[PDB]
RNA sequence: GUACCCAUAUCCGCAGCAGGUCUCCAAGGUGAACAGCCUCUGGCAUGUUGGAACAAUGUAGGUAAGGGAAGUCGGCAAGCCGGAUCCGUAACUUCGGGAUAAGGAUUGGCUCUAAGGGCUGGCAGCCGACUUAGAACUGGUGCGGACCAGGGGAAUCCGA
RNA sequence: UGGGUCGGGGUUUCGUACGUAGCAGAGCAGCUCCCUCGCUGCGAUCUAUUGAAAGUCAGCCCUCGACACAAGGGUUUGUC
């Protein structure tokens, strides 16, 4: 989902500067991702094999 | 610098002349460092100068062209710290060419966009946003 | 910084609701479209029950 | 065990929910006897008159969101249907839905 | 099973519309073997074809 | 001569064709009303088929923040007012009109008050229609709450 | 630690349900212990029950509360 936020800019010499501001921002939900597979790939003069 | 606000006042809006020139109302003829495409209106916002002509008013305003500053909208524009507010009116102010205000003292207030762009219509100081 | 709404009386929380400058000077905050259009067509808030004034003039709660 | 009947709480507000005004009622009723399917399996379902008026009662767009009913599956003794089960759906009248679960009677 | 014309003849018989007239369902075989206005007002004597009362229009709101 | 249809299916139109064809009877509520809308007596299966889904395009219908004709040959279409009561109604004119000119205020609900009649006897007693005006109370300024329904003004050309 | 249908919560939308009671109600009608807010009934609204009632997935969230169901079916497919 999407849900917005309240952060702190950096941005010297900008309108900006030491102020407050609501921007949206997306969520993703990444679990641990297991490993089962290994594969090699050679360089061949068509491509990669 | 200048953000992107909305854009509520194309070409063809008669707004309100907060000022004590004379004019009552203002015609948005055409908007100041704007590039146009094929069947597109060049709209206008806060704080941008344009090009007007007095309606209404005094017969030594009315038929001639002038630099004028909108100074409050009724679309709400989104401000950069997160909120939306809106104007009770389409009102703006005119000024010369170098950006100089034409009269004494403003009425009503202004917006916060036009009060930092603009630091002569600032210095009336009416009523910030 | 949190602002109270001037119809319902809630807590606005950053990047929610609207803002309204009358051309009088005065800056009223909506928490949404119902506030705006019930403050928009003056409706009473103290006449409104599900606002705070209501509950505050009638002694609901506390 | 074949022969038992029960009472279900259909939720027609669910089913109905993008038909339009004037498809509501028949929608409504081919729902119902989908659920008959559905719950005890026989091909054949017939709906009391009852039924059909406690669901035509508020007209056509305007269907009872809620409706009790009870389904009874019993043997056909009638020698030309494949099947030889049919399932009788009644509409029993109720003043309140909630704490309502699907329970079988004798 | 065609009750077409006792449905128009009794509506004849009783001096009333089409709709008004009310046949025994279950009696059907027995309302099928009439063929005469006399068969007809028999049966209505009987009790398996009935006039049904007019639709109520109630005139206390007005 | 006497049946029957007399019709979005018995007539004509090459047909069970949104076309055409002369008359009588015609209720209740709202409403000025045979307007529009809702019911009763009386008819009907939605007009030469149904099931499933709600893609583009299309045919009818309704809204949209800010601007309000800046689109278009053209305000085309669409949109505003639209009824009733009370004030006020211009230029011109053939003095009849313009005129519902234009421009304003009100409109609900429930309790009330006052006025507007007839008949019997030598000023009194009873009987029944809905109209008007005013005031009080009250509903989240909503009140022609649906339906019904005049945008207006300034001028030119022509035709009374 | 199967999915499904109800139900229970969370969230949400509207805005405070019927009934009841009131020494709240512009007032009206009947009655008399002639009545120091006299009694009864009617009476737009208003107050307490009441952040109440109502809907909430059919493309919202959670459940291991309750019911039934399930490895049940048809067609086709090999490289000396
Ligand atoms: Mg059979
Ligand atoms: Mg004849
Ligand atoms: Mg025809
Ligand atoms: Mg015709
Ligand atoms: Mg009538
Ligand atoms: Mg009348
Ligand atoms: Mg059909
Ligand atoms: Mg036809
Ligand atoms: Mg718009
Ligand atoms: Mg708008
Ligand atoms: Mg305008
Ligand atoms: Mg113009
Ligand atoms: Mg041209
Ligand atoms: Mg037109
Ligand atoms: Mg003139
Ligand atoms: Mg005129
Ligand atoms: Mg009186
Ligand atoms: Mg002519
Ligand atoms: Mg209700």
């Amino acid at each position: 989902g999407m849900t917005h936020i309240v952060r702190e800019v950096d941005r010297p010499g900008s309108k900006v500067n030491k102020k407050e501001v609501v921007e949206a921002v997306t969520i993703v939900e990444t679990p641990p991702m297991v490993v089962v597979g290994i594969v090699g790939y050679v360089e061949t003069p068509r491509g990669l094999r | 610098a200048k953000f992107r606000i909305s854009l509520g006042l194309p070409v063809g809006a008669v707004i309100n002349c907060a000022d004590n020139t004379g004019a009552k109302n203002l015609y948005i003829i055409s908007v100041k460092g704007i590039k146009g495409r094929l069947n597109r209106l060049p709209a206008a916002g806060v704080g941008d100068m344009v090009m007007a002509t007095v309606k209404k008013g005094k017969p030594e305003l009315r038929k001639k062209v002038h630099p004028a500053v909108v100074i409050r909208q009724r679309k709400s524009y989104r401000r950069k710290d997160g909120v939306f507010l809106y104007f009770e009116d389409n009102a703006g102010v005119i000024v010369n060419n170098k950006g100089e205000m034409k009269g004494s003292a403003i009425t009503g207030p202004v917006a916060k966009e036009c009060a930092d762009l603009w630091p002569r219509i600032a210095s009336n100081a009416g009523s910030i946003a | 910084k949190v602002e109270l709404c001037s119809f319902s009386g809630y807590k606005i929380y950053p990047g929610h609701g609207r803002r309204y400058a009358r051309t009088d000077g005065k800056v009223f905050q909506f928490l949404n479209a119902k506030c705006e259009s019930a403050f928009l067509s003056k409706r009473n808030p103290r006449q409104i029950n599900w606002t705070v004034l209501y509950r505050r003039k009638h002694k609901k709660g506390q | 065990n074949e022969v038992v009947t029960r009472e279900y709480t259909i939720n027609i507000h669910k089913r109905i929910h993008g038909v339009g005004f004037k498809k509501r009622a028949p929608r409504a009723l081919k729902e119902i006897r989908k659920f008959a399917m559905k719950e005890m399996g026989t091909p054949d379902v017939r709906i009391d008159t009852r039924l059909n008026k406690a669901v035509w009662a508020k007209g056509i767009r305007n269907v009872p969101y809620r409706i009790r009913v009870r389904l009874s599956r019993k043997r056909n003794e009638d020698e030309d249907s494949p099947n030889k089960l049919y399932t009788l759906v009644t509409y029993v009248p109720v003043t309140t839905f909630k704490n309502l679960q699907t329970v079988n009677v004798d | 099973s065609m009750l077409r014309l006792q449905k128009r003849l009794a509506s004849s018989v009783l001096r009333c519309g089409k709709k008004k007239v009310w046949l025994d369902p279950n009696e059907t075989n027995e309302i099928a073997n009439a063929n005469s206005r006399q068969q007809i007002r028999k049966l209505i004597k009987d009790g398996l074809i009935i006039r049904k009362p007019v639709t109520v229009h109630s005139r206390a709101r007005c």
